């Protein structure tokens, strides 16, 4: 019972013989996996006795360090309070424990396992990073020395996936100094069929495509980031994790070099399948619809039309309460309709056709408080009106003109929303009547939006186009 | 990283543009070099003239179908390299069209260098050796320096002489 553990602590607290001790805690390892009770609830072990027994009594030893750093990981799972006591040490110890034992494929798996079980806390990652060890050198050396071992490659990578998110914005640009690229990418080659390795490698590559002097080296021809496509095609056709991570990476890669992606046809034919197959993971939508709204000029400069629009309507309808989904989705719908005129005939209120104009209308009227959604929504209702003479008769009756003028006057301190709303008011009225109350209510608001942005070249162009539609009865028109 | 360049490599297909870019940047060579499906980088860092130089090498297609897409990149190119294979004569006679595209799209500070590839078949060379500078008797920036990718003969001479000729002029 507990008195046995008291004897064990009394034995481990006093070092007399260097070899017998490795029995006592070893029996404790049995009581570690003996699930008869949580007898390790005293909190005396594993945090104040076992760390001095683990660093002092055998620093260099594989005698005691192996079973000690195995007991610590078996303890952290069952006894939870140790996760609060390890920091707030265990972090100066583990770097030396990886440094000294640099040459064991069976004593580094347990070090990286304690690392991948330890970094999940936070506030110990920070204390590991601020040290003399430079832990990335240690994990990269352990990955370099051990190919074909399935657990150093994983339990690593998963320990980088959580360590690259908080490093720097300059150390990240440094690791593209012919390092990250070789170890991380190669693991992808040896274990291209195991899931978790590929998912964590896609995560890690996603986490160092953040700078701008790094998207060049990743999209280059020496380490070509079209491993995203093979990963999305073979090692995970039907698992949302790798699809979401791969596609967010592909959204991050589309800098000013589009004509590498879209020409290599498998980098715009696969993102569309990732949208249409998974319409219920909002991160996938806010990545993919933005990526395809960027790439659509190139993918239509070179059916293929019908790809996006069903998915964009499904994204508008479902994720109503989100703002990023609606911004990106109506962005993609606008930039699809503006570069493929034919399916203008396929977006309407009648049967079969999709009623997306009502959805963009309600998606603007809900999210009044945000400038980006009104920006992209006015750009998406502009194109949906300039090629039709029947959508400018429903919105004119439902009352969208008062609503868009109140929206413009609420966001009075931005030129983007003024320009987009003024373009909507210009396209909406053309070829209609004007019951003088409409003009008497509108034209002061457009003049207010005209003398508060007196530098922007399209906010008076669109304005001195839009006011042109409005310029007894004489005893009212004189007034 | 003190300076970035934009040196492009243009030429009719089959000559070996990709082979020269590979011999300069990563020294690899496979005889069945798959043709470039479009444009492609191959980034390089060279240290010369007391400066670090981030050289970008845009390898281009060479077909007639992609001739529009490549047209987007002739503007920023600090130095343009034109190539013709000495075994096929029409691969040299394309050069009026390439020079037309250069004179249409390029800038004013764009040095234009000609390179003859695959010199190890000089004994089978259906194009001579004198014809190069004889064609380069046009605008005086047009150098000429034959080389050969598969045998690594005068390969890096091309790029090093070109980057020296570039950065010896601009401040
Ligand atoms: N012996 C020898 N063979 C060469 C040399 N350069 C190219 N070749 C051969 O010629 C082939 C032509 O392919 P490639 O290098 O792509 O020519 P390319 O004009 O650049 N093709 P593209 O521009 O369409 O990408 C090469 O695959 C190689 O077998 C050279 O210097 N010597
Ligand atoms: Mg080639």
């Amino acid at each position: 019972d507990e008195e046995t553990l008291k004897k064990l602590i009394v034995r481990l607290n006093n070092v007399q013989e260097g070899k017998q001790i490795e029995t006592l805690v070893q029996i404790l390892e049995d009581l570690l996996v003996f699930t008869y009770s949580e007898h390790a609830s005293k909190l005396f072990q594993g945090k104040n006795i076992h760390v001095p027994l683990l660093i002092v009594l055998d620093s260099y030893m594989a005698s005691v360090q192996q079973v000690g750093w195995s007991l610590l990981c078996k303890l952290i799972e069952v006894c939870p309070g140790t996760m609060q006591s390890l920091m707030g040490g265990v972090h100066q110890l583990i770097l030396k424990m990886l440094t000294v034992h640099n040459a064991s494929v069976n004593l580094s798996v347990i070090g990286l396992k304690t690392l991948d079980l330890l970094l999940t806390s936070g506030k110990i990652t920070l204390l590991i990073l601020d040290e003399e060890s430079d832990i990335f050198m240690l994990i990269f050396d352990a990955m370099h020395s051990f190919p074909a071992n399935d657990e150093v490659q994983k339990l690593g990578c998963k320990a980088l996936h959580v360590l690259f998110e908080r490093v720097s914005e300059e150390q990240l640009t440094e690791f593209v100094e012919n390092k990250d690229y070789m170890i991380l990418l190669s693991a992808l080659t040896n274990f291209k069929d195991e899931e978790e390795i590929v998912l964590h490698v896609l995560h890690c590559l996603h986490s160092l495509a953040i700078p701008c002097n790094n998207v060049e080296v990743l999209m280059s021809g020496n380490v070509r980031c079209y491993n995203i496509v093979v990963e999305a095609m073979k090692a995970f056709p039907m698992s949302e994790r790798i699809q979401e991570v791969s596609c967010c990476l592909l959204h991050r890669l589309t800098l000013g070099n589009f004509f590498n992606i879209l020409v290599l046809n498998e980098v715009h034919e696969f993102v569309v399948k990732a949208v249409q197959q998974y319409p219920e993971n909002a991160a996938l939508q806010i990545s993919a619809l933005s990526c395809l709204a960027l790439l659509t000029e190139t993918i239509f400069l070179n059916e293929d039309k019908l790809f996006w629009l069903e998915a964009c309507y499904k994204a508008l309808t479902w994720h109503r309460k989100n703002k990023h989904v609606q911004e990106a989705a109506c962005w993609a719908l606008n930039n699809l309709l503006m570069y493929q005129n034919s399916l203008h005939e396929k977006i309407g209120d009648e049967d079969g056709h999709f009623p997306a104009h009502r959805e963009v209308m309600l998606s603007m009227l809900m999210h009044s408080s945000s400038k980006e959604v009104f920006q992209a929504s006015a750009n998406a209702l502009s194109t949906l009106l300039e090629q039709n003479v029947n959508f400018r008769k429903i919105l004119l009756s439902k009352g969208i003109h008062l609503n868009v003028l109140e929206l413009m006057q609420k966001h009075i301190h931005s030129p983007e929303v003024a320009e987009s709303g003024c373009k909507m008011l210009n396209h909406l009225f053309e070829g209609s009547n004007t019951s003088l109350d409409i003009m008497a209510a509108v034209v002061p608001k457009i003049l207010t939006v005209m003398k508060r942005h007196e530098t922007s070249l399209p906010v008076q162009l669109e304005a001195l186009r839009a006011i042109l539609h409005f310029i007894e009865f004489h005893h009212k028109l004189n007034m | 990283a003190d300076f970035k360049l934009q040196v492009i490599i243009i030429g009719s297909r089959g000559v070996g543009k990709t082979s020269l870019m590979e011999r300069f940047t990563d020294d690899t060579f496979c005889e069945a070099c798959k043709s470039t499906v479009g444009v492609d980088f191959k980034i390089k860092t060279v240290e010369l003239r007391g400066k670090k130089i981030r050289l970008q090498i845009w390898d281009t297609a060479g077909l007639e179908r992609f001739n529009s897409i490549t047209s987007a990149y002739y503007r920023s190119a600090k130095g343009i390299i034109l190539v013709y294979d000495i075994t096929k004569k029409e691969t040299f006679d394309d050069l009026p069209k390439w020079m037309k595209m250069i004179d249409k799209y390029a800038s004013e500070d764009a040095e234009l260098l000609l390179v003859g590839n695959k010199l190890d078949c000089e004994t089978d060379r259906e194009i001579t050796r004198q014809q190069g500078e004889k064609f380069a008797q046009q605008i005086t920036g047009m150098r000429f320096c034959e080389a050969s990718a598969k045998d690594n003969f005068n390969v890096d001479e091309i790029f090093l002489k070109l980057v020296d000729d570039i950065l010896k002029k601009m401040p």
